[PDB]
């Protein structure tokens, strides 16, 4: 049916463009590989998974996703049944087939093209009412989702949170922030230094009540698109065909891809420390929090004390007043995290508490911390550039942020990439210029 | 040029007694100091305490003696300052606390008798290495 | 015409002008050397070769 | 009037205007302007800036003690991090050159401006009729400028580690980031260097290829150049001969013929190899360094038998323990 | 488009040439891999085994130190049990 | 006459064209290539470097080299039947005799594929810029891995063959001879770099300015083998960049030249900067900033914070990196920072 005289063999999958069936095929046997791999790999993380251990110090990425909303761990992140997580491995493992199974079959067997057998499922790229349609079905699923997790939390068991009263564990969040200047304030907050935007959020009833909102927001608007068509100037700005459907969710994941990365790198809250690792700025705060403590101990005054430079060797003032860390760590003062809350005061860092409240869990805490920093080389070999061969670690959240912007990045390539086929398609000039009407030729000389 | 048995001849204890090594125990104990110690103790040093490290000598002159297999067998039961006048087992792992440093919980004391001859072993081999910091990296 | 770096392939076969050129050379060669010379002279110090 | 609005989207996306302003440009044009006057009179006026937040003000400009090769820009302090330092958020003009605020405003309107360029080169592309993706191309230049200025200072936490605007400061920029990430020993930037490397070497390539095979018009004492005519119908070279010569120095198959696909490698080769390179300084920028092959051959009594890549440590060693004198208060570097 | 060779395609496929190669290549390979395994690589090349780049106490390095007496020093350094 | 019928047989068009020059090409070129990789594999630096340097001791493809002689021999050519190997095999691959060998037969090597280059051009009767252009590698080669040892102590301090081995070559150069503060290293990058830029950017230019040849959306298959009109509109390409950049090349001929120069040039530059190296002569300091840093301790540059930089690199490096020198430096004397 399709070969060389449609596109080239290394272009294969642009064959499917108008052939409904068949693409369905593929974004069925495709969904089938994401899922398949979700649950080949938890079991592959398990089966290596040593309870007594620290989860960032076994190259997991996954059960730690799943402890975080709750399942298999308790007191500080302590790991007490690995079922949940056999299961959640398991299942998935199964669905992978099943999902392949259709997949395999709509693009070797059923129809190679739908619109004939079920206008219900064929659909026209250019019928703006289809797409619209589709899209709000999709806008439902999602929105369901989004309520699943808000589920999970507040009956089904609840998440793991860091900042829990007695110290990290698993909590029924049983009061979500509904309150939309709270909520959507966090999309008007700055993405640099200090307001962090989204990844600011640092509790559980806002990452819970945000996703009621979401839900609904989502669901709501998936109504409608099934309720609509685009109105007029939405036709006159955007391209309507297969690419440009593309290119837009294309330029889509990409953003998400970026805001993943920072993310994992700087949030403290959906991305517990107790699972992953320690932040990046958590870790360089732990090495100023435990010579303070150190140092304190053998009689040093931590409050007078003058480093080198005449700043401070253990504490120093930010551009705004506040007492922080001293050293290159003042750079991290943004940094708020369970184990150094206690010893916060009104105007930060407090020097009676840091003289006689510093409790052994703290230091300890800071030690743990301090030794498994994000550094490592890519054949895993914790510390700096210059260390020694011993201790084999790159904490999961280098992996993870590191992965995901170069991910990120070549979606945003994507994105462009198929963007200016779509253009080009659409007009009509993403295959040469006409020789003979050469629109440049037409247009006065500027010289 | 080998880990001839005459290298894995460390003291047993403070009355000059000595104990024997075998090629299976160094590597595992090798592997256990990675497991537990490398983390804060990599290459001999402390990272958390740059002032204090497992040299021999260091250990020989700690209080009471750390320099044999009974003495770090027994300071990885119930840790001491380096003059013992003061339990750490708190902020430093030991078995006394193994609730409190999980890595600590399988470890018995076949495991204990084998990192203890790894830190009496190494030096022997790396020599200066052993001790000192990025200066001999 | 001639592009630049080119002007002097006008001697590529004029054994005359070739000569006359060369011997141009040939004076700034030596012309260099006589009064390189009297610059060292007027500058260089005697007074201990140790 | 047509309609004022009507007429001025007429305007701005003419394509016969001697420069096209497009509708990026409405964005790139302003924020280029600001980028460039504000660096000229920074690199040449601007006061000592305290880069590593240790009041040790680093003097970059050239009427403060600096030429063409030393000065340059000096990034924000370290004491101000990710932060965001417009001058509305300095009591004074005095503090805001003190902190390395003209960094800040530099970067931030380049990147932003060099975007939009990219944005451009599509617009142009658009209103032409010719096929796109040579913003693509740009797309491999500019990911590396973002890595450089702006993802590899977020990664570290702050501005004041991004690379100075100048040439010493690149230095700069380049031999501490091998000490601390060990870059020659990371992939990304070897396939970096290849693309750069080859790109170079291709582009000598083809180069010379195609001027040795062009078709003789000239005379003997007249420029080879003007044998082509702007606007011309048939090509100006021999592209058989070229192929011919070619498909003879190493063998023919591993020789190209069509030029469509001789030009598509001579593009994608340094675009995707800069691409890594971009993602390298992209990675490393959250610690995920270069191979650290060091004590890793070792005897059979465990000695400890060094390689090549041993001493490169100790080269990296030494800018490590001499970079940022006064900056450090505690053993390990994390940050 | 062609010379005298026969086109490699041809030959890779011909169920001669694997006939011929099936034993040919595992041949040299095998071979090789003894080259190593029987130490005679070690030989032929002066390279040390993991047991002999220092006598058992020593920790210097057999510095080769002038050239003329070059030979005559490294035998010399294989003395020590090196 | 058998000469006739000696080259008759050379210039014969084979699959791999042989050629006069070929007779010095082949034997240099596999015995460099050899040598390579036979010493990456099996030959030791121990004797040498005090260094293990090949697969047969644990070294992987970025740690493997062949590695240059030690000090001792200066710069002997060390001959397999020299003074120093004296025809032992075995001696000769411990005294970095591999080194020499890798060296001068690659040298020859690349003498002969010009040379080729020059007679395949000939033959096919097409212009030799080919072979001018192919200048460049060889002044870089001859300049770095001859001219520069040539100058120093010995072929010790030459680049060894192999990844590592060069990034400490680079390294060294940095802390030692602050390379790239020098006005013709940089003409160097400026020319690999740019040059770079003029590939994919003239790529993608003509790929994305092609006229429709073909009714297909892969349009490779759209072209003419054989010659005819432009495949790709160079009327519309000046005025693109003539609207993007303000600039546009608009004659081909001198577009492609242009792609010669650039990175020919710029290889030529960082080859004169590196023969002055081998004097030692580098571009290291300038007097007028050590003067003011001298007197003044609070004029800072990011030139004076390079030099801080390579007395670190020198300091720590040097022990192990010249073993010749029999060097101890006490824990004391090293040159630190605070706290690291
Ligand atoms: C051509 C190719 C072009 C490629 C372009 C790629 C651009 C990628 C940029 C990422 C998008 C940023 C979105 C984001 O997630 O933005 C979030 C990030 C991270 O913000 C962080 O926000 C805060 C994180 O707090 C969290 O982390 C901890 C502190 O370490 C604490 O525990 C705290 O409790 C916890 O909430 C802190 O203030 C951090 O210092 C940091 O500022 O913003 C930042 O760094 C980004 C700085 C602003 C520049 C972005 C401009 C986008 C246009
Ligand atoms: C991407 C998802 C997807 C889509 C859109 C389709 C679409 C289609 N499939 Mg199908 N298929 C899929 C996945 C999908 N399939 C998978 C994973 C398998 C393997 C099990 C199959 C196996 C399959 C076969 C064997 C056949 C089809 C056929 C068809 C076509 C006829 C419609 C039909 O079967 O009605 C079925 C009737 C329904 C409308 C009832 C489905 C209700 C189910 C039971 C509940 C689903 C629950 C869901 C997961 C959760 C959503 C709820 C949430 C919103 C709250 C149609 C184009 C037929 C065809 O080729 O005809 C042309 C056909 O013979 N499919
Ligand atoms: C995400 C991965 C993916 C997917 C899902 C598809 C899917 C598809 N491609 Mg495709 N493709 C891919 C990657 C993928 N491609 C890549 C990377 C390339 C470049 C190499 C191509 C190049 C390419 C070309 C050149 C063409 C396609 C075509 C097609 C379509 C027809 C399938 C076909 O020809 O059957 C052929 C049937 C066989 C030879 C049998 C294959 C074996 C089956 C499919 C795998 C079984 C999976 C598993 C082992 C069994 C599970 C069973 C279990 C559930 C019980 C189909 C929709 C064609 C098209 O355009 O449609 C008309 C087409 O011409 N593709
Ligand atoms: C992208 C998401 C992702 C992330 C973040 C991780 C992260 C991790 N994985 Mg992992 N993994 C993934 C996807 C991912 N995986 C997938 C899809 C698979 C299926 C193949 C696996 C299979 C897998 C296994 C089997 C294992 C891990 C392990 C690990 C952990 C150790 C990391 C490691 O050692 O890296 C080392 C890997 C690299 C250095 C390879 C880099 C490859 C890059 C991407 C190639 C780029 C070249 C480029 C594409 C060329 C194209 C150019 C050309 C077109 C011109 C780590 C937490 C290990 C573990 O759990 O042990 C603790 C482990 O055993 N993973
Ligand atoms: C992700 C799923 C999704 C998708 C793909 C779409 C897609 C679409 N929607 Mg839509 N919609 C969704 C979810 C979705 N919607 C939801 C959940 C809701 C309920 C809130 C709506 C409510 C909705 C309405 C009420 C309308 C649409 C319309 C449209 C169409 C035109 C939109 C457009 O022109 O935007 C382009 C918009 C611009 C020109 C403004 C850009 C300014 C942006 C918003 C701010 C800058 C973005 C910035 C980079 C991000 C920073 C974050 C910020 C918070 C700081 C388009 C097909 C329109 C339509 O045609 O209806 C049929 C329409 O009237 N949608
Ligand atoms: C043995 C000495 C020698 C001689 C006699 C020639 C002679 C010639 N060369 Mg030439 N050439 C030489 C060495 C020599 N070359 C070297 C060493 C190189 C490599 C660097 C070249 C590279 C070269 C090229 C690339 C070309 C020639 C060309 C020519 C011819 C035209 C000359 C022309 O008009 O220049 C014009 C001269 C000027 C208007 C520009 C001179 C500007 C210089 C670079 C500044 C330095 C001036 C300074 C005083 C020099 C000090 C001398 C120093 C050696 C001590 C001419 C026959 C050209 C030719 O073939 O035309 C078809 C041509 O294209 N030569
Ligand atoms: C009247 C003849 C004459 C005499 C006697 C001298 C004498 C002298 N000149 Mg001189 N000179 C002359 C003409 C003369 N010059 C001319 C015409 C020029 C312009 C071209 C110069 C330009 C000149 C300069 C620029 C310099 C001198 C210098 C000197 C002095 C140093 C001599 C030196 O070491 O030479 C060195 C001799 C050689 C370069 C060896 C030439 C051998 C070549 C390499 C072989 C050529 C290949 C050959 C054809 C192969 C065939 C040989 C066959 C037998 C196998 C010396 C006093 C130097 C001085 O100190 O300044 C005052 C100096 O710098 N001269
Ligand atoms: C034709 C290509 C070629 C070339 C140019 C070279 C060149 C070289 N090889 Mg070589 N080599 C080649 C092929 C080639 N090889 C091949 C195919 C092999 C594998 C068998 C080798 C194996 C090899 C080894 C093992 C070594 C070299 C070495 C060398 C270098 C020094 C050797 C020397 O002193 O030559 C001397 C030059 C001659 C013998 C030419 C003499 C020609 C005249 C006209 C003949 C006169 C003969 C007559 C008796 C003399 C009468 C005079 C009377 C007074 C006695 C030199 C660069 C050595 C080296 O690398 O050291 C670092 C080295 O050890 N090569
Ligand atoms: C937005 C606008 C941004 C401004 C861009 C400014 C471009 C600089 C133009 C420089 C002059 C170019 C020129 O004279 O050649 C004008 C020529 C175009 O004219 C040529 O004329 C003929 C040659 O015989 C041919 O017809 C050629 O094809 C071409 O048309 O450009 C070239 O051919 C050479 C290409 C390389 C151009 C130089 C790149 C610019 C790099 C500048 C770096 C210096 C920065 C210093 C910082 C201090
Ligand atoms: C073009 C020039 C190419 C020259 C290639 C020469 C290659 C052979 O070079 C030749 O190798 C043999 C060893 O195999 C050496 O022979 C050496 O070792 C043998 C033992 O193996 C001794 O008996 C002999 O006394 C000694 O000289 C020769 O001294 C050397 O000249
Ligand atoms: Mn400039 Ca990166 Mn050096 Mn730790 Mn701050
Ligand atoms: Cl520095
Ligand atoms: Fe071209």
């Amino acid at each position: 049916d399709q070969e060389s005289s449609g596109f080239a063999w290394w272009a294969g999958n642009a064959r499917l463009i108008n052939l409904s069936g068949k693409l369905l095929g593929a974004h069925v046997a495709h969904a089938g590989l994401i899922v398949f791999w979700a649950g080949a790999m938890t079991l592959f993380e398990l089966a290596h998974f040593i309870p007594e251990k620290p989860m960032y110090e076994q190259g997991l990425i996954l059960i730690p996703h799943i402890a975080t909303l709750g399942w298999g761990v308790g007191p500080g992140g302590e790991v007490v049944d690995t079922f949940p997580f056999f299961v959640v491995g398991v299942v998935h493992l199964i669905s992978s087939a099943v999902l392949g199974f259709g997949g395999v079959y709509h693009a070797i067997r059923g129809p190679e093209t739908l619109e004939e057998y079920s206008s219900f499922f064929g659909y026209d790229w250019k019928d703006k009412n289809k797409m619209t349609t589709i899209l709000g079905f999709h806008l439902i699923v999602l929105g369901i989702g989004a309520l699943l997790l808000v589920a999970k939390a507040m009956f089904f068991g609840g998440l793991y949170d860091t900042w829990a009263p007695g110290g990290g564990d698993v909590r029924v969040i049983t009061n979500p922030t509904l309150d939309p200047r709270v909520i959507f304030g966090y999309l008007l907050k700055s993405p640099f230094g200090g307001e962090g935007w989204i990844v600011s959020v640092n509790n559980l009833e806002d990452v819970v009540g945000g996703h009621i909102w979401i839900g609904l927001i989502c669901i709501a608007g998936g109504i409608w698109h099934i309720l609509t068509t685009p109105f007029g100037w939405a036709r006159r700005a955007f391209i309507w065909s297969g690419e440009a459907y593309l290119s837009y969710s294309l330029g889509a994941l990409s953003m998400m891809g970026f805001i993943a990365t920072c993310f994992v790198w700087f949030n403290n809250t959906v991305y517990p420390s107790e699972f992953y690792g320690p932040t990046g700025p958590e870790a360089s705060q732990a090495q100023a929090m435990t010579f303070l403590i150190r140092d304190q101990k053998l009689g040093a005054n931590v409050g007078s004390a003058q480093g080198p430079t005449g700043l401070g060797k253990y504490l120093m003032r930010s551009p705004t007043g506040e007492i922080i860390f001293g050293g290159e760590t003042m750079r991290f003062w943004d940094f708020r995290g369970p184990w150094l809350e206690p010893l916060r005061g009104p105007n930060g860092l407090d020097l009676n508490k840091i003289k006689n409240d510093i409790q052994p869990w703290q230091e300890r805490r800071a030690a743990e911390y301090m030794t498994h920093a994000p550094l490592g080389s890519l054949n895993s070999v914790g510390g700096v550039a210059t260390e020694i061969n011993s201790v084999n670690f790159v904490s999961p959240r280098s992996w993870l942020a590191t992965s995901h912007f170069v991910l990120a990045f070549f979606f945003l390539v994507g994105h462009l990439w198929h963007a200016g086929r779509a253009r080009a398609a659409a007009a009509g000039f993403e295959k040469g210029i006409d020789r003979e009407s050469e629109p440049v030729l037409s247009m006065p000389s500027l010289d | 040029a080998e880990l001839t048995p005459e290298v894995l001849t460390v003291p047993l204890n403070s009355e000059g007694k000595t104990i024997t090594l075998t090629e299976k125990q160094y590597l595992e104990g090798k592997r256990l100091f990675q497991y537990a110690c490398a983390s804060c103790h990599v290459g001999g040093i402390t990272k958390t305490n740059p002032s204090l490290d497992l040299r021999t000598e260091t250990l020989a002159l700690a209080t009471p003696p750390r320099d044999n297999i009974e003495g770090l067998v027994d300071y990885m039961k119930n840790p001491t300052t380096y003059d013992g006048e003061q339990e750490i087992a708190e902020v430093h792992p030991s078995l006394r606390s193994a609730d409190i440093f999980p890595k600590m919980r399988n470890l018995t004391e076949k495991d204990l008798v084998a990192i203890a001859g790894h830190i009496l072993v190494e030096p022997k081999i790396l020599g200066d290495k052993w001790g000192g910091g990025k200066v001999y990296y | 015409g001639l592009p630049w770096y080119r002007v002097h392939t006008v001697l590529i076969n004029d054994p005359g002008r070739l000569i006359a050129a060369h011997l141009m050379h040939t004076a700034l060669v030596a012309g260099w050397a006589g009064s390189m010379a009297l610059y060292e002279l007027a500058t260089f110090d005697p007074s201990d070769p140790v | 009037s047509a309609n004022l609005w009507e007429r001025f989207c007429n305007w701005v996306t003419s394509t016969d205007n001697r420069l096209y302003v497009g509708w990026f440009g409405v964005i790139m044009i302003p924020t280029l302007l600001a980028a460039t006057i504000c660096f000229v009179i920074a690199f040449i006026a601007a006061p000592p800036v305290d880069i590593d937040g240790i009041r040790e003000p680093v003097s970059g400009s050239l009427l403060y003690g600096n030429n063409i090769i030393t000065g340059a820009v000096v990034p924000s302090s370290n004491a101000i991090g990710l932060h965001f330092y417009p001058i509305w958020e300095a009591a004074s003009l005095d503090e805001w050159l003190y902190n390395g605020g003209p960094y800040q405003l530099i970067i931030f309107h380049f990147l932003l401006g060099a975007s939009c360029y990219m944005g451009r080169q599509w617009e142009l592309s658009y209103r032409l009729g010719m096929r796109p993706w040579i913003c693509v191309a740009y797309s491999a230049p500019l990911a590396s400028a973002f890595a450089v200025f702006l993802i590899y200072p977020i990664g570290q936490g702050s501005f004041s580690d991004g690379m100075p605007l100048g040439i010493s400061g690149t230095f700069n920029f380049m031999i501490v980031f091998q000490a601390e990430h060990n870059i020659l020993m990371h992939p990304f930037h070897q396939l970096g260097v290849a693309g750069v490397f080859g790109g170079a070497l291709f582009c000598a390539m083809h180069g010379s290829l195609v001027t040795s095979s062009l078709i003789r018009e000239t005379t003997e004492t007249e420029s080879a150049n003007y044998g082509y005519k702007f606007g011309q119908e048939e090509e100006t070279y021999n592209i058989v001969a070229a192929h011919g010569y070619f498909g003879r120095l190493i063998f023919q198959y591993a020789s190209f013929n069509n030029s469509r696909s001789l030009h598509f490698f001579l593009a994608a080769w340094p675009v995707v190899g800069v691409w890594f390179t971009a993602l390298g300084i992209s990675t490393m920028a959250f610690n995920l360094n270069g191979f650290n092959f060091n004590h890793s051959v070792i005897d059979a009594k465990g000695n400890v038998i060094n390689t090549w890549a041993d001493i490169i440590n100790r080269a990296n060693l030494g800018m490590e323990v001499m970079h940022e004198r006064n900056a450090h208060n505690f053993p390990l570097d994390l940050a | 488009g062609t010379t005298g060779e026969r086109p490699f395609s041809d030959i890779i496929t011909s169920v001669r040439y694997w006939v011929i190669h099936s034993i040919t290549i595992p041949a040299l390979f095998i071979a090789g891999w003894l080259f190593v395994s029987t130490g005679l690589a070690y030989d032929v090349f002066g390279t040390p085994r993991p047991d002999s780049y220092y006598a058992q106490e020593q920790r210097s390095i057999p510095l080769v130190t002038d050239r003329f007496e070059a030979k005559q020093q490294v035998e010399t350094f294989l003395e020590q049990l090196k | 006459g058998w000469f006739d019928i000696l080259d008759d047989w050379l210039k014969r068009d084979r699959f791999v064209f042989v050629g006069w020059s070929g007779i010095l090409l082949f034997p240099c070129a596999y015995l460099a290539l050899g040598g390579w990789l036979t010493g990456t594999t099996f030959v030791t630096s121990w004797y040498t470097h005090g260094l293990a340097s090949s697969y047969l001791e644990g070294c992987n493809f970025l740690t493997v080299a062949v590695s240059t002689p030690a000090n001792s021999m200066g710069h002997s050519l060390l001959l397999l039947w020299g003074p120093e190997a004296q025809g032992d095999f075995t001696r000769w691959c411990q005294l970095g005799g591999l080194w020499t060998f890798i060296a001068l037969h690659g040298a020859f090597g690349l003498i002969g594929f010009m040379l080729r280059q020059f007679e395949i051009a000939r033959l096919v009767g097409v212009r030799p810029y080919n072979a001018i252009a192919f200048s460049a590698p060889i002044a870089v080669f001859v300049s770095v891995f001859l001219i520069y040892p040539l100058g120093q102590s010995s072929w010790f301090f030459a680049p060894s063959f192999g990844v590592a081995a060069i990034f400490r070559f680079l390294l060294f150069f940095q802390g030692f001879h602050n390379w790239t503060l020098n006005p013709f290293h940089m003409m160097g990058v400026a020319g690999v770099l740019g040059g770079a830029l003029l590939c994919a950017i003239h790529g993608a230019t003509v790929e994305n300015t092609l006229f429709q040849d073909g009714e297909g959306a892969s349009t490779f298959r759209a072209f003419n083998p054989t010659q005819a009109e432009e495949t790709y509109s160079m009327v519309t390409a000046n005025r693109f960049w003539s609207q993007i950049f303000g600039i546009a090349f608009s004659n081909k001929r001198w577009l492609h030249f242009f792609m010669l120069f650039v990175p020919v040039t710029g290889l030529w530059m960082s080859a004169i900067g590196v023969v002055g190296l081998a004097l030692n002569l580098r571009s290291y300091d300038f007097i007028s900033q050590e003067i003011r840093a001298a007197e003044d301790p609070e004029f800072e540059t990011f030139y004076t914070k390079n030099l801080l930089l390579n007395e670190g690199i020198r300091a720590w490096m040097a022990p192990q990196d010249q073993p010749h020198e029999n060097f101890v430096f006490p824990e004391e004397v090293l040159p630190r920072g605070n706290a690291l």
